[PDB]
């Protein structure tokens, strides 16, 4: 069937070829960041310290964290 | 085989000039608005030491996002979906009834339900299109009624909503079976 085979293709094409490792950026990200009072990548950094700090007694997913720590997780003869 | 057949195809030019007309438009997928939208909130960030918290989580949802332009296309691909130009009306009305249950999930609320979920159980793309149900994530805002309820008819209305949504394949079986 063809509205079959192209909704199969869409869920192909995106596990093949949009996982790509194109993303260097966060090397260029944390670096632009930390330019010129508070830089923005304490008040980011801060932002997460203040959410933590609150007494939910259980944390939820926040995808901005799970965001920001993987760009700097990626941030490091 | 079919999704592994998609898995062949997927692989194709991973490594036929038909491959060649895939990898010119990859690198058209890629890309003055992603400068500008990055710059203004290192702009905001910068000069104005930013309280409202609120503010500041809004921020950076745009920053990532528009940083990561394709991640951010990555999580837009598993919910669209690919409908012939025939049964486009009965996803309009769909919609409209699914728009109406994401509207009263914020909540004479058994009644209107009942309603709108019994539109769904006729609805001729239910059957024909179960991995757009599951796109949907409908099963789940059904689920998140019932789980809002049980702390009465209006249950099992639901109930038999989310039995009727594992029949229709296996795949939108699996959803459920994470909820047992």
């Amino acid at each position: 069937p063809r509205h079959r085979a192209v909704n199969l293709f869409l869920q192909g094409y995106e596990k093949s070829w949009i996982e790509t490792e194109e993303h260097y950026f966060e090397d260029k990200l944390i670096e632009d960041l930390a330019k010129p009072r508070v830089d923005p990548l304490h008040q980011l950094i801060l932002l997460f310290s203040r959410t933590a700090l609150t007494e939910k007694c259980k944390l939820e997913e926040d995808f901005l964290y799970m965001a920001y720590a993987d760009i700097m997780a990626k941030s490091c003869s | 085989d079919f999704h592994e057949d998609l898995m062949t195809h997927c692989g194709i030019e991973l490594d036929l000039t038909i491959r060649g007309r895939l990898l010119s438009l990859v690198e058209k997928v890629t890309y003055t608005l992603q400068q500008l939208i990055s710059e203004t909130m290192v702009r905001w960030a910068q000069e104005s030491v930013i309280e409202d918290p609120e503010l500041v989580r809004a921020m950076f949802v745009l920053l990532h996002r528009q940083y990561d332009g394709i991640g951010g296309l990555v999580r837009a691909l598993p919910k669209t979906y690919t409908i012939n130009g025939v049964s486009v009306e009965d996803t309009i009305n769909l919609l409209a009834s699914l728009g109406q249950i994401r509207s009263l999930l914020s909540v004479e609320e058994e009644k209107l339900m009942i309603r709108g979920l019994g539109d769904i159980m006729n609805n001729k793309v239910f059957y024909q299109h179960p991995n757009l149900m599951r796109a949907l994530g409908m099963h789940e805002t059904v689920m998140e009624v019932m789980v809002n309820v049980l702390g009465p008819k209006m249950v099992a209305n639901c109930c038999r909503f989310l039995c009727y949504f594992c029949r229709i394949s296996r795949q939108n079986q699996k959803a459920m079976f994470d909820h047992l």
